[PDB]
């Protein structure tokens, strides 16, 4: 309710570049400036021989706030031999995953292909780039010697990423092992140190990853969405993963241990083909010092008052209890085909009332389907089911929907006044709007 | 009508050597090409199916490769019984067509 | 295996017809089709037509169209080809080729029959 | 009505002050011997080749059976694999040719959706369309089924559907289908708009727009009066069997092991289609609630969208419709699922 609408910060990008497909905050350690990070995964870079490689920009917080692209990489396709490229970087969607912790900007290219070491192929294996201050390394754990749809060849890792508080990073690759999907977690000290730029498949010591399963688990897309939060009291961020096509396309959401990647808890959708696992979040919405699971299912159809199935969307809100069981209530969308629950954005304590908040967007809602964001406040019992404020995107469509709220990011205050702020990416019109919370 | 042009028309070699027989296409047949052997006085005998698969019962000096338009047939050691007229056969669309043959 | 056995050799004045046989045998699984191919003396193989055994469906060549007809006998598994309006340039040796469905390569051929034309 | 031969009445005008309930009954009288447009939409994968073999028996065995139930019978044909971008298909060139040469079958490039044969009463054109047809494939197991089902639905002057006909859409596959948000693995993030995009009988938004949702699909199957039958061969019959409550008006039939019951599958599903009469209301006016009650000819009183089974012709299924009003501030259309005629209710 306390967000400013009459003057937000409109940021713009290159045309047709998908400026705003991913947003995050960059607040460095000892710089005392604050930046918005934005991925434009279809933006033409100056890399040689590479068309629409994709780039992650850094938008300043100023009056004359311009956005400058970060040079994570400036090289072309490396070669395996003479006139035989090792890798393929055009249209690789670098900037579909933008994620930042305090010096470190991890940005990932899911659609990256490479010619493998044993034969000639083009396998969408994915890479990631980790900029820890002035040193940029390359992180590609799916790019390994297991090379097929059978192995990690179609891994497409970096599809979803997140930072553990204990300096690990969680990689979600949804195509590994005949699209069983895979989580990969590894320390940031292992990534920066063990990086030879002339070695193509790097072995990591402290890497935690899931393994092969049976064939009944094929096509489940594990790692389509990731989250972190503690779920067995060991102080370490346990790994949450949305698995949208598991259990015969009902959808599941897995929770793994953060210390040795063992299965803690599971979730399961109730309607087939509703994408239970498209978005997962974890914040303490009631203040019980236990992180709460927030599972979006944008393609959920509920019975209307007439009996018609209206595709409104749904968010599974589960409150963590100390015994181990959770308390799951369900929050439904408003307009049909608007895809409620595509983005679950933890806001932190937006109103400074003692309970954390969440923005949930419907990127095809409102007048002319521009996109709405719904602001839900916390209470001591859990979540308040009625929203507090709607956020209507004011940008008309040009050639695709404006997709306002397809990516959002909160829980960081830029003004240093005490109330966290929310950036909303609206990549159909290549925008990324920033909202500033007001004092109450 | 997919015209299959095959070169050379005749190909005079020695016993024990290696022979290569090209075969072009009018358009893309994506490994839809088959290879036949016809001795004089006999029916044609299929050697390679789908441009690289070996018919069982045939000695494995006959190995083909190629795709799209330009395909080949390679004999490792040109045995004295291998001297015949060799044909391509498009199986991509109707009419089924042949190449004109290559004597050996 | 599958043995295709044809009819005997023929000779027929121009402007006539000829009916050749091709009795499929061995392993018949009803998803096959019998083709016919023409080998003029000193020229390449020439596609004439197709007859699928399940339907009786035919597929012909447009150079031969209106002159070629393929019928069959179900119980004896003998498929027939009838060229009509014969010319002196139709003198050749005729083979009968057996497919299976979807793979239009000539797995089996059988012997030939020799058609002579003029006078 | 005076126009519709099946649903009576066709136009009723109801004036309401709020806090008052109006009430009318609408009779649905099925015809005997409809004209039938049956369009096949076949999965072109390499596993489906015994099934395309058994499409030869459509012009002989099926069309003889359907003369005893229909007055016309026109056949169409279509073909789908999947969207032709990575990671769905292989974008490496000689991996395609190895993959074609493995199957000892004639193969062609994979494709989103190619419309082959329009609806016609020549069964010799259906036999041309089957023997011309080749094999394709993707790399992952699900297929672009629902994406091709919407293109076979909304494209009316291209498929060549008739208004005055019972429109059947036999979907024929053995795997499942991708959903609307599987497309994000290909960077396909613009949603499926739901318009016809056949340029030259090839769907030319198959690499740009995404798969439809089940709500996007079902609203186009019902607006276009198209009845969907799923003919699923393997163990994934149970997948499509469990989506039938989400897709109203769809029948699912299991192809047996040797595909010996393909002609029985169309006969038995067309029997179940005219036997079931259910309704739904499109309400686009505000402050108006509809309450429809189904009276079966058995006498069993069911809800309106549940409908009545075992309906034959010379039966008049009654739908006792009750409409109320809540506040003041256009028309609504109450139509049976699978019929060409509707009922227009003005307010
Ligand atoms: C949350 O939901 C997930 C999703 O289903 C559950 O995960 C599955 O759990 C089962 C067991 O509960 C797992 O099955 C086990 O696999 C083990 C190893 O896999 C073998 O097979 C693969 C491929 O075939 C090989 O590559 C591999 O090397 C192994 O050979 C087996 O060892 C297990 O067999 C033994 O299990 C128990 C042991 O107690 C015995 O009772 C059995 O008789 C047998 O000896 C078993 O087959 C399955 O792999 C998991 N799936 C995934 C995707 O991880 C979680 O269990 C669930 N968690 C909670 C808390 O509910
Ligand atoms: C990038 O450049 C290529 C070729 O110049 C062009 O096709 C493409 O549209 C460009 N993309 C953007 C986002 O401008
Ligand atoms: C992982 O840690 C838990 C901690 O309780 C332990 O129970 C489990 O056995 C461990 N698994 C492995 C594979 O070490
Ligand atoms: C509906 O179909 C019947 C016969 O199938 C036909 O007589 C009638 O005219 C059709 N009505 C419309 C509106 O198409
Ligand atoms: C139709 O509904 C009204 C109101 O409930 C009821 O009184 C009437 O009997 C119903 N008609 C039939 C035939 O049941």
């Amino acid at each position: 309710f306390n967000l400013d609408v009459d003057s937000p910060a409109e940021y713009s990008g290159p045309e047709g570049s998908y400026f705003g497909f991913a947003v995050d905050f960059f607040v460095p350690s000892a710089s005392s400036r604050m930046f918005l990070l934005v991925g434009a995964p279809k933006a033409n870079t100056t890399q040689p021989g590479i068309v629409e490689g994709g780039q992650v920009l850094k938008c300043d917080w100023s009056s004359t706030r311009r956005c400058q692209p970060i040079e994570f990489d400036a090289t072309g396709n490396r070669d395996y031999a003479k006139d035989d490229p090792l890798e393929f970087k055009s249209h690789q969607w670098f900037g579909a995953s933008v994620r930042s912790k305090q010096d470190k900007i991890l940005a990932c290219a899911p659609l990256y292909h490479w010619r493998t070491e044993m034969k000639q192929e083009r396998e969408p294996v994915g890479t990631c780039f980790l900029q820890d201050g002035t040193k940029t390394v390359e992180y590609a754990p799916c790019r390994s010697q297991d090379i097929d749809a059978d192995g990690q060849g179609f891994c497409q890792g970096g599809f979803s990423i997140d930072f553990t508080k204990a300096d690990r990073v969680l990689l979600g690759g949804p195509g590994s092992f005949y699209w069983q999907g895979q989580l990969i977690s590894d320390q940031v000290a292992e990534i920066v140190s063990k990086y030879d730029p002339n070695v193509y498949s790097i072995k990591y010591n402290n890497q935690l990853a899931t393994r092969t399963a049976q064939a009944i688990f094929d096509d489940s897309y594990l790692g389509y969405s990731v989250a972190v939060g503690d779920f067995n009291g060991d102080g370490i961020d346990d790994f949450v993963s949305g698995v949208p096509r598991a259990a015969r396309t009902l959808g599941m959401v897995y929770i793994y241990d953060g210390k040795n990647m063992s299965s803690l808890y599971n979730f399961t959708g109730e309607q087939m083909a509703a994408y239970f696992g498209f978005s997962v979040a974890a914040t303490d919405i009631n203040g019980d010092d236990y992180a709460d699971v927030f599972i979006g299912a944008p393609l959920f159809m509920d019975r209307g008052s007439d009996g018609k199935l209206q595709e409104v969307g749904q968010v599974s809100v589960s409150l963590q209890r100390a015994s181990g069981d959770f308390q799951t209530t369900k929050l439904n969308g408003f307009e049909v085909f608007a895809r409620f629950g595509s983005a679950i954005a933890p806001l932190g304590d937006l109103d400074q009332d003692g309970f954390n908040d969440i923005a949930i967007a419907a990127p095809y809602g409102g007048e002319d389907k521009k996109g709405i964001v719904y602001i839900f406040n916390g209470r001591s019992t859990g979540l308040n089911a009625v929203p507090s404020q709607i956020l209507e995107g004011q940008w008309a469509a040009r050639s695709m929907p404006p997709s306002f709220g397809y990516s959002m990011k909160g829980a960081t205050d830029i003004d240093k006044n005490g109330w966290p702020d929310l950036i909303v990416g609206a990549f159909g019109v290549d925008r990324a709007i920033l909202y500033r919370a007001r004092p109450v | 009508e997919i015209v299959l042009t095959q070169s050379p028309a005749t190909l005079s070699l020695s016993p024990g050597e290696r022979a290569t027989l090209s075969c072009r296409a009018s358009q893309n047949i994506i490994t839809n090409l088959h290879w036949y052997q016809q001795k004089p006085g006999q029916a044609p005998r299929l050697l390679i199916k789908y441009a690289s698969q070996s018919i069982s019962g045939i000695p494995a000096r006959f190995s083909g490769s190629g795709s799209g338009t330009d395909f080949t047939l390679t004999i490792s050691s040109l045995e004295p019984e291998d001297f015949a007229v060799y044909f391509c056969q498009q199986s991509d669309d109707w009419p089924l067509t042949f190449g004109q043959g290559t004597k050996l | 295996e599958v043995q295709l056995v044809q009819s005997g050799a023929e000779v027929k004045k121009p402007g006539a017809s000829v009916k050749v046989s091709c009795k499929a045998s061995g392993y018949t699984f009803t998803n096959y089709g019998i083709n016919w191919v023409r080998q003029a003396p000193g020229q390449g193989l020439e596609w004439m037509g197709y007859f699928y055994i399940g339907n009786g469906y035919t597929e012909y060549n447009e150079k031969f169209k209106g002159r070629v007809t393929m019928t069959s006998d179900t119980s004896t598994s003998t498929v027939y080809m009838e060229l009509s309006s014969l010319r002196s340039e139709d003198t050749a040796v005729y083979y009968c080729a057996l497919n299976y469905f979807g793979s239009r390569k000539f797995d089996y051929w059988g012997q030939g029959t020799t058609v002579t034309v003029s006078s | 009505n005076e126009i519709n031969t099946q649903v009576t009445p066709g136009e009723v005008s109801i004036q309401l002050r709020p806090g008052a309930e109006a009430n009318f009954m609408l009779k649905v009288h099925p015809l005997k011997k409809y004209p039938v447009d049956l369009y096949y939409l076949v999965d072109v994968s390499a596993s489906m080749h015994n099934n395309i073999e058994k499409l030869n028996s459509v012009g002989n065995d099926l069309s003889r059976k359907m003369a005893f139930f229909s007055r016309d019978f026109r056949l169409g044909f279509g073909s789908y694999v999947d969207k032709t971008v990575s990671p769905y298909i292989s974008i490496h060139p000689e991996r395609i040719h190895n993959q074609c040469s493995d199957y000892n079958l004639d193969c062609m490039p994979p494709h989103g959706y190619i419309h082959v044969l329009s609806l016609t009463e020549n069964i010799t054109e259906f036999e041309k369309a089957v023997h011309r047809q080749k094999i394709s494939g993707n790399i992952d197991t699900p297929e672009g089924g629902f994406d091709a089902m919407l293109q076979a639905a909304v494209c009316e002057s291209h498929i060549g559907w008739r208004k005055e006909a019972k429109r059947l859409l036999l979907v024929m596959t053995d795997q499942t289908s991708h959903l609307a948000l599987d497309s994000k693995l290909a960077g396909i993030v613009v949603p499926n708009d739901g318009n016809c995009h056949l340029k030259n009988n090839v769907y030319v938004k198959s690499t740009t727009m995404e798969h439809p949702s089940l709500g996007q699909l079902s609203e186009k199957l019902i607006d276009n009066n198209i009845n969907v039958i799923f003919a699923v061969q393997g163990k994934q019959f149970h997948w499509y069997k469990d989506l039938l409550p989400l897709l109203p008006g769809t029948i699912a039939g299991e192809i047996e092991s040797k595909a010996a019951n393909l002609n029985n599958l169309v006969v038995e599903a067309y029997q179940k289609l005219i036997s079931e009469v259910k309704v739904q209301v499109e309400n686009q006016v505000q402050g108006i609630y509809f309450n429809i009650t189904a009276i079966c000819p058995d006498g069993s009183r069911k809800p309106g969208m549940e409908g009545c089974r075992n309906v034959t012709s010379n039966d008049e299924v009654l739908f006792n419709v009750t409409v109320t009003m809540k506040k003041c501030d256009n028309y609504a259309i109450i139509k049976p699922i699978g019929f060409n005629e509707t009922a227009k209710i003005h307010i």
